[PDB]
């Protein structure tokens, strides 16, 4: 039945590195669109959602839906024995007990080949609609990994105040209070150091910052990330892949 | 005072 | 009142890691000179004394001398933040409870602010005469961090030795017994790598070598590193700073 | 009594660093030919054998033969002293207590001495008879590393299986069941070679974990050879220029 | 099932 | 014995 070959076996890897820190167990939703992920954390307090489409892929075939539930620590484990550069190859039957891994190095005749085996996960799905969002900050993704970092020396939670003037994080903590303060900037020669600002209207929430820095495990996966904003809805970061996505929501602190 | 959850504000779906 | 402003945070940085393991506690006393620092460990074995000299700032204001009693562990936590490139500017009112340091970027317009909160710390000052020392070697300071972390590796205590041939530090422990002898040596061509001694009666004086692998914790301030040695008073280890210095001052064992 | 110098400091910490771990306290036996070792582990699974041959040393003289009792974590302490250019100088008397080490540089003028006491060590030495292998496999020493660790993280053992065509490493585990397979393949390259010399297929199970610290010795040498037969342990060999270094592993027998 | 030793295969000298 | 700071230098 499913049959999915990245050229480049990186995406598969840094994806996985991106996920399992976060979410250790998740359903790989297979179908004719490609492979979808959606799982939220022990606590409830974010959700991860991933779509590789199968416009990415050598060779995607599907004739039937399946859910492979992987444990992503066993798949580090596996996946680290592929470079970077292997073909990389997932095959699996009709009603399957086991994802087949193969890897593929040029210039070797060397072949890898994993046969993991499925678990059984009962994952609780949520809806998502379509949301218009007062405020989205595209931004080096670097540089918010760096923010989250430094903030996170200091303090459990963060607040990101988006206005029109630019984007503010700021905490709070023993050792005293900090705050890094970016400004919508363009550069003519190089656009990876780009900070949009697109507002219709001011918004300010809180957030947990080392679920921040989990989140910012995914900087590898693209040179650009996305804070989307508004008062009343989870904030979401989303990092594009070129041919699908990986989106992270985080539920806000209020009290 | 409450860090909320994500049920909080999307339903459950199949 | 203070406004201090450094071209690169790297200083600082360095200062800071350079004696947060000695000392966790510190005054930096802010004055028309700059900015000083003088703390013994907890033990009074060691002591530290600092100079940032007024002229090594973009823009140097102290109206009134202030203490600034700063934790250097949170301190190291905020310095993090900024890029050892970053502009890094200091700042301080009247009664000070609170230090801001401002971090800012080129080609970005990124602003970092952070508001340390002060400590009260009761400063125990000693006073150092102007000493002429029987010894006095200059030296590589990566090569003298490399034979105390070697010399530590196998016992606790060190032997200096400083003739007119040259400085021998020598060790013993469980394991046995190792030493390092270093002459004076002189290139031409890449003298970061040199060694002088200025002797005028040889010196020989033992020393504890946890304490000597945290003074070489400076390492990174400067390539070279002075000791001053005499049998009467305790062994001075100097880094020069560009626009100051930094001394550290180890008792002997007796 | 014995006078041994070596140009280079590093060969000695790096054969240290790769014995050190499978066997703590060893005795250096000194005589006319050189330095050899010859100690199993605690566990009798693995033998490890070195020579270092007096024509690898700038000055070799030994007029009586001596057994030097050393503890590789004490010597592997002061060894971390010299740099891996330093000329190094071993020298021991007739009932010596301690082993005399001289680290030089040059353009320096700084020397390093050094006197590591010796301990007693009553180590049993086995006779290996020259063997004529099924099997031997030359191939690129960091490639063997990488699939050792790779399948160590999902196995506690590994077949080694070689025919004519090629050699297959092969692993089955909790997580599932992997294979690494390479071709013997002859390009220019350099250090890329891989080499079976093969009379009669063999197929032999061996421990990852004593494997993995076989692989330790990848810094010696460019190049491994596997060296296997159905009735005697496996032989890895890195080549010293100076002589060798060898792990012997006794197989697992029976799964 | 059994992990052999060294002693199986080689005699002590 | 480790000797002190203090024995050499006065506070002041």
């Amino acid at each position: 039945m499913l049959e999915a070959r990245l050229e480049q076996a990186s995406l598969l890897k840094r994806v996985v590195d991106a996920i399992k820190d976060l979410v250790q167990d998740c359903n790989f939703d297979c179908n004719d669109s490609g492979i979808a992920l959606q799982a939220m954390d022990n606590s409830h307090v974010a959700l991860v959602s991933m779509l590789l489409k199968a416009e990415g892929f050598s060779a995607y075939r599907c004739d039937r839906n399946i859910a492979l539930g992987i444990n992503l620590v066993s798949l580090t484990k596996v996946l680290r024995a592929a470079q970077n550069e292997d073909i990389l190859t997932l095959k699996a039957d009709d009603s399957p007990d086991a994802v087949n891994l193969m890897f593929e190095s040029a210039e070797t005749d060397r072949i890898s080949e994993y046969d993991i085996k499925l678990m059984d996960i009962d994952q609780e799905h949520l809806a998502i609609p379509e949301t218009e969002y007062a405020a989205t900050v595209e931004m080096p993704s670097a540089e918010f990994q760096r923010i989250c970092r430094d903030l996170n020396a200091l303090s459990e939670s963060v607040v990101i105040e988006a206005t029109k003037e630019g984007v503010k994080f700021s905490c709070q903590g023993d050792i005293g209070s900090g705050s890094v303060t970016i400004r919508q900037h363009t550069s003519v020669d190089k656009p990876e150091q780009n900070v949009s600002i697109a507002l219709s209207e001011p918004v300010a929430l809180t957030f947990s910052l080392k679920y921040l820095v989990n989140f910012c495990k995914a900087t590898s996966l693209s040179s650009k990330v996305t804070l989307c904003l508004s008062q009343e809805v989870p904030l979401l970061v989303e990092y594009g892949l070129g041919s699908g996505h990986l989106r992270f929501y985080l539920a806000p602190k209020i009290g | 005072r409450r860090q909320t959850s994500m049920t909080d504000f999307y339903h459950s779906k199949r």
